[PDB]
């Protein structure tokens, strides 16, 4: 019940631009001491794409 | 908790809220049990 | 005289010492209670003596 579902349709002409356009949508960029990291939006849940 | 254990037919009329509730009651009960493993007040003050 | 004052003020200050020394020690001393709750998970009490401590 703690994992989210995004689907994702692939294409001929599929470029990682599909994934970081779907990374910005749902996730958002958080600097951290270690380095700069990704995660999803609302805490405590596992996205799939 | 104990509607939403006892109380029977709230699964199938609300079906996306009765899910939600188990998924904040599963985080609840793990902080909960954490708690129960580290009982003292300054311990859990100072988990994160 | 002076020197009086002197001992005076470091009896008070030791004392007021042992005092927040005695509230450091009932603080990390004091554990929360706990009670099961139909074999699910052990519940929090002592809220009523646990806001009187905290408040005093």
């Amino acid at each position: 019940p703690d994992m989210e579902v995004v689907g994702l349709n692939f294409s001929s002409a599929t470029t990682p631009e599909l994934l970081l356009k779907t990374f910005d949508h749902y996730c958002e960029y958080r600097r951290t001491p270690n380095g700069v990291v990704l995660a999803p939006v609302q805490l405590g849940k596992w996205l799939v794409l | 908790e104990g509607i939403f254990t006892g109380s029977a037919d709230i699964k199938h009329l609300l079906p996306v809220e009765t899910q939600r509730f188990q998924s904040i009651s599963t985080e609840f009960l793990a902080l909960m049990k954490k708690v129960s493993k580290s009982p003292l007040v300054m311990d859990v003050l100072n988990i994160q | 005289a002076i020197v009086k004052d002197v001992l005076l003020v470091a009896q008070g200050e030791m004392a007021l010492e042992e005092f927040l020394k005695q509230i450091r020690e009932v603080w990390n001393t004091y554990e929360l209670d706990l009670v099961n709750y139909q074999n699910k998970c052990r519940l929090i009490r002592g809220w009523d003596d646990l806001f009187n401590k905290v408040k005093e």
